[PDB]
């Protein structure tokens, strides 16, 4: 059940395995604006396909 | 990747033309009026009349004219000068 | 009964963005004093109402004259905006769009020797907002004919590709003169509606109704 | 030169009839597609702060 | 058409562990969408044909009423001054810069689209 | 012979069991101009009422605000129709518009018809549903309806609140005359304080009545009064009227 | 062929690649290509001019001339400014030529 | 209503099953139906004729009328068999009618 | 498409015995043709309204100029006799009698089909 | 220098080098109209050749017998193309007809060039689907050339030979020059005693040539006399020629 959950994670969501889990509660914040943004530019570039 | 779906549909002409068409083409012929170069007769002269005489020269100008005035048809010879 | 499909971002599409919202912000609203929050907001929207559509209105008589004015210079084509009829006919609208809206500000009553003066050049905008579409679309092409006739009498004349110094430097004077018809063309299309939000939006002034009542701190 | 035309009135209607075709194809086949696809884009660019913030406030999984 | 997203939940709960990895790549593309495949020509629809035909219908007959117009090779010699500055313009605009210029004029294309930033909306 | 003959024929062919007749192909069409025309006819629309119901649960959303609005105009309440035109708004309730909805809760506050659940999508899809300014294009008089059939019903949304509140201002109170102004300010005022629910624009409602005290009781401005006070803490201030300029 | 797929592809491959300005050399009498196309413009209108007069060659101009005539013609109706003067002259010239 | 939909269905009620030959009783006058139908067939050229001529009544005929006159008429406009005669009679009729 | 016999024979022989006599509805049902169901209206085409409005805009034409036509009363009174037999044509003549009496002026529908008796295709 | 620009014009635009650049687009309608119009140019084939190699396999059936004879025209044999032209034709067999067919054989009798698979998708579409006149239709020059390809590959299907022999009458024969006549006489009888195949008209073939035995030899009559007895005894009888009347 863990690895269908993540199936249909990365099924809808591909780009989520360019953030690893232990590095993942790292970036959070308070605010959705105070998230660390190491990951953020490259999630939303990666989110829009191989072209 | 939706670039062969537009190329289905091909040309396809503004979305409400037909009315615009229509509504130039209504101006242009719903005039109201002799239709420019003519004069409305009575039946009586237009039963007598030859074809060649109904025809006015001015309104049938030579179509690659070798003089400046120059009409294709002469129209009757039966002036009122 | 079935609308077409469109492809979001087409170059039309773009175009007639920019062009809307250039003619929309010839006449832009005016900030209340108020912050808008949901008390102003039906004064804003009510604001909206009763504000004329100069945004939609400018932008069919630009791309209206911009499609006439174009057709000019197209070949075998005359633009329709030389006509007297059709180029008058859109400014004469024109002004009395400003002067309907201008009259129901109040009810539809007409407004001590200044204003027979104040009126005439009001009047006047009237024809000069459609005789400038008119007379540069005529004044532009009647030159183009007059000097064809004389950049034919060379060939004519002389020979055929022979003595072809003359007849370049006026193929080049009339190649030119098409080139600053594209110019008239864009630019009589423009003035005709930058001057239509100017004369419509003189008239596009309400009160705003705003908070009658409040509750202050 | 051609200045007045064979009737004023026939060329006064055919530039209402143009330009009332622009003004009813604009409004009503250009101006739905325009602002279809302009407010697609400003709706989600004026909510995009509120929007994400919303959503972190609801789900569950931090 | 249902949801693509619960015929993913609906696909991959209903497979089991040993066949799961295999099985990622047709539920992968059970639920990608479609995009219609480039079909066959049939040239010149009905109203391709209409906009030529009454194209050429109009410049024949524009053409012939300019041939005996009294000014008739003036009036035939500005159809080739008109025409050279279309020649012209092919050859000096810069299509691919008036395309990414017209671009700009839309706020739409003018960016990128701007919401949903994936640290929200995530499912662990 | 011909006023005779034209006389048997109005009593055979031209009465209103023909004229309902042709009335069973759409029904919702002729049951909304005919009620517009003034026919009210009481068991003329019970033959309206059930040549339709096999029909409310495909119907469209303009033919349901037409079953609505028609069967208000001819006051006749049919239970078991008014079920099925209630249970094609909520299993349809993203596809209504506030124009549709205020009409159609106007008859069911009318004949005092409720569900929970159709509460709720009714609340839903003005709130979500709905362009957020549909309220400031209602008139305040659709408004202070919605308003009260939600108190009377018990039914504290309060997103829905505060999209109605909306729609109350200088601007749409002042598009009513002063007797339904006042049939208004009154009827929101005491859906307002139901729910203890004061939003900024309850100083438009409030001050629709204070500017103009005039055409009220003194128990009627009692009734303004205690919400006046009960809105002035709420929103963290006192109240003023503002004389134009 | 395939009437609009043929030349579709061969008028693509004339209007883009098919270039006088480098297939002809002529980069060594010319500075930029920015005026090749300023000259090429009236070029093609003085090839059109001259076309369209020689097409339709003895004709009474409806032009102003400027005291000028083509060639041996003089006092001829080619050269006659009273236009229905040269009419009648043109009807008894067609009958000769 | 549905603009093709609904009054299709009303004039297929209308057509098929109204009938006045049985709904105004009829089979006490008439022999069969084929010959209500060969008279309600002239029933129906009488009434057209009559509604043709009473919806602009006061005309001068064009047909040849037999030497009749509808009316108190027999001298004015409408019964004169000179037609640029009754052109005149009815111009000075319109004035004071 | 392939043919649906192939398609009775495929799904048949995977099946095991003991869900044969189950699925033999259900291969029934995958090889019946299709009878495409009926859809909603969308009534009057856009060539219905032309033939309607280019008829009303023919009869009207035609009434115009009937009615200035110097016989004007006694043409607009034989549209009333000529109306008059469309009207009595719809109430005499049998409809479907003359149906069926089209329908044996051609062969193909004045008898049945004839070929392949059913005895000469078995496969036993 | 007017005639300076159009002569420098000529030599380096309108060349056969950019006529073949034009012609890349759609290869079989430009081999074939060009081909007509007397334009052979061998090593200008082989541009078409090449060109149209990736396409042999989707043609349409009229495409594929203009590629044909325009190849036999220009009288060029491209073996790998020719053999994509026969499994053209070999894979879509149902759609071809007899009259394109009759002249991709020809053009496949010329260059001697055949398979098995092709005799028989060649022999199954003018048998099976095509209608059985159209032999009626061909012209009895086309026929006798795919007599032959049948009887020089050793072919022998006896259905395609009484397809065939429908179109050989004094009808087919009488549209022929009496030069191409006896061509074609001498040619059929030549494939029909290789099967020993004597259809009953067969007696139109040889009665082509008895009826006019002064222009042949006596070397190719006794060619045609041999069939004659070979035909006699093979339907049961004599032959005899007919006076008409
Ligand atoms: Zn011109
Ligand atoms: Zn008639």
């Amino acid at each position: 059940r863990l690895l269908k959950l993540w199936a249909k994670r990365l099924l809808v969501s591909p780009e989520l395995a360019i953030v690893p889990l232990n590095e993942f509660d790292a970036q959070l914040a308070s605010k959705f604006e105070g998230i660390s943004p190491k990951y953020q530019e490259l999630l939303s570039a990666v989110a829009q396909g191989n072209k | 990747s939706y670039s062969a779906y537009f190329a289905k549909a091909g040309f396809q002409f503004p979305a409400g033309l037909s009315a615009l068409v229509a509504g130039i083409v209504a101006l242009n012929v719903c005039t109201g009026r002799p239709t420019k170069g003519t004069k409305e007769i009575s039946n009586a002269e237009y039963n007598a009349t030859p074809i060649g005489y109904l025809q006015s020269p001015d309104q049938h100008p030579t179509a690659f004219p070798k003089v400046p005035g120059m009409k294709d048809v002469h129209g009757s010879p039966h002036h009122h000068h | 009964s079935s609308v077409r499909d469109v492809k979001t971002g087409s170059l039309p599409t773009n175009f007639l963005t920019g062009v809307y919202r250039f003619w929309r912000s010839q006449n832009p609203a005016e900030k209340p004093h108020d912050p808008v929050n949901d008390r102003l907001l039906p004064a804003v929207v009510d604001a909206s109402d009763k504000r004329a559509s100069i945004g939609t209105w400018a932008t069919t008589f630009f791309c209206t004259i911009i499609s006439c004015n174009l057709l000019g210079l197209m070949p075998f084509n005359e633009a329709p905006t030389s006509g007297l009829g059709f180029a008058t006919g859109l400014g004469v609208s024109v002004w009395a769009t400003a002067t309907i809206l201008g009259l129901s500000k109040t009810g539809f009553k007409f407004p001590f020797i200044f204003v027979p003066l104040e009126t005439i050049s009001y009047t006047f905008r009237a024809v000069s907002l459609g005789v400038r579409l008119w007379v540069n679309m005529l004044a532009g092409h009647t030159l183009l004919h007059i000097l064809t006739g004389m950049a034919l009498a060379l060939p004519f004349s002389l020979g055929f590709f022979s003595m072809v110094p003359a007849t370049f430097g006026v193929c080049c004077l009339l190649s030119a003169l098409v080139g600053l018809e594209y110019l008239v063309a864009v630019l009589q299309s423009g003035v005709f509606s930058i001057l239509s939000t100017v004369y419509v939006g003189e008239f596009n002034h309400d009160k705003f109704i705003g908070p009658a009542a409040k509750i202050v701190k | 030169m051609k200045l007045l035309p064979e009737s004023l009135q026939q060329e006064a209607a055919t530039a209402a009839v143009v330009a009332s075709w622009v003004l009813w194809h604009l409004d009503t086949q250009l101006l739905p597609t325009i602002m279809r696809e302009h407010k697609l884009h400003a709706c989600w660019a004026a909510a995009a702060k509120r929007y994400n913030e919303k959503l972190f406030k609801l789900n569950p999984s931090y | 058409e249902g949801n693509s997203v619960a015929g993913i939940i609906k696909s991959v709960n209903e497979t089991s562990g040993a066949n799961l990895l295999s099985s990622l790549k047709t539920i992968k593309a059970q639920a990608a969408p479609i995009y219609p495949a480039a079909a066959s020509s049939t040239g010149y629809s009905t109203q391709a044909k209409i906009a030529l035909f009454g194209a050429l219908s109009w410049i024949l007959y524009r053409a012939d009423g300019q041939s005996k117009a009294h000014e008739w090779i003036v009036d035939l010699n500005l159809n080739v001054l008109q025409a050279a500055w279309l020649i012209s313009f092919s050859s000096l605009i810069p299509f691919r810069a008036v395309y990414f210029a017209f671009r700009g004029m839309a706020p739409a294309t003018a960016s990128t689209l701007n919401g949903l930033k994936t640290f929200s909306s995530i499912s662990l | 012979p011909s006023q005779n003959l034209v006389s048997t024929f109005a009593n055979k062919v031209i009465v209103e069991e023909n004229l309902v007749n042709v009335a069973e192909i759409d029904v919702p069409f002729w049951s909304y101009w005919l009620s517009s025309a003034g026919f009210t006819s009481k068991d003329a629309f019970v033959k309206f009422a059930e040549a339709v119901k096999p029909k409310v649960a495909a119907l469209s959303t303009s033919d349901i605000t037409n079953l609505t609005v028609a069967f208000k105009r001819a006051n006749y309440y049919d239970k078991d129709l008014f079920t099925g035109i209630e249970a094609n708004v909520s299993a349809n309730f993203t596809k209504f518009e506030t124009e549709q909805l205020l009409q159609i809760v106007a008859t069911f506050d009318a004949f005092n018809h409720s569900s929970v659940a159709f509460l709720d999508d009714v609340a839903d899809s003005i709130t979500y549903c709905n362009h957020y300014l549909a309220p400031v294009r209602a008139g305040a008089d659709e408004l202070a309806t919605l308003l009260t059939y939600y108190a009377k019903n018990g039914h504290e949304r309060a997103d829905l609140l505060a999209t109605v509140a909306r729609g109350f201002s200088e601007v749409s109170l002042g598009k009513l005359s002063a007797a339904q102004r006042k049939d208004t300010v009154l009827s929101a005022l005491k859906a307002f304080q139901t729910f203890g629910f004061y939003p900024e624009s309850i100083e438009a409602v409030i001050g629709a009545a204070l500017v103009s005290p005039a055409e009220y009781s003194a128990e009627e401005l009692k009734e303004v009064e205690a919400v006046k006070v009960a809105a002035e803490n709420a929103l963290g201030g006192e109240f003023v009227l503002i004389q134009e300029g | 062929m395939a009437v609009t797929s043929f030349l579709g592809k061969a008028f693509e491959k004339y209007f883009y690649d098919f270039s006088a300005y480098e297939q002809f050399g002529l980069n060594r009498f010319l500075s930029s290509k920015g005026q090749y196309v300023a000259l090429r413009h009236v070029g093609f209108v003085m090839v059109g001019v001259n076309v369209l007069l020689a097409a339709n060659f003895p004709f009474n101009p409806p032009f102003p001339t400027i005291g000028m005539c083509p060639a041996g013609w003089e006092g001829t109706w080619v050269c006659q400014a009273d236009k229905a003067k040269a009419l009648e002259m043109y009807k008894e010239w067609k009958k000769s030529n």
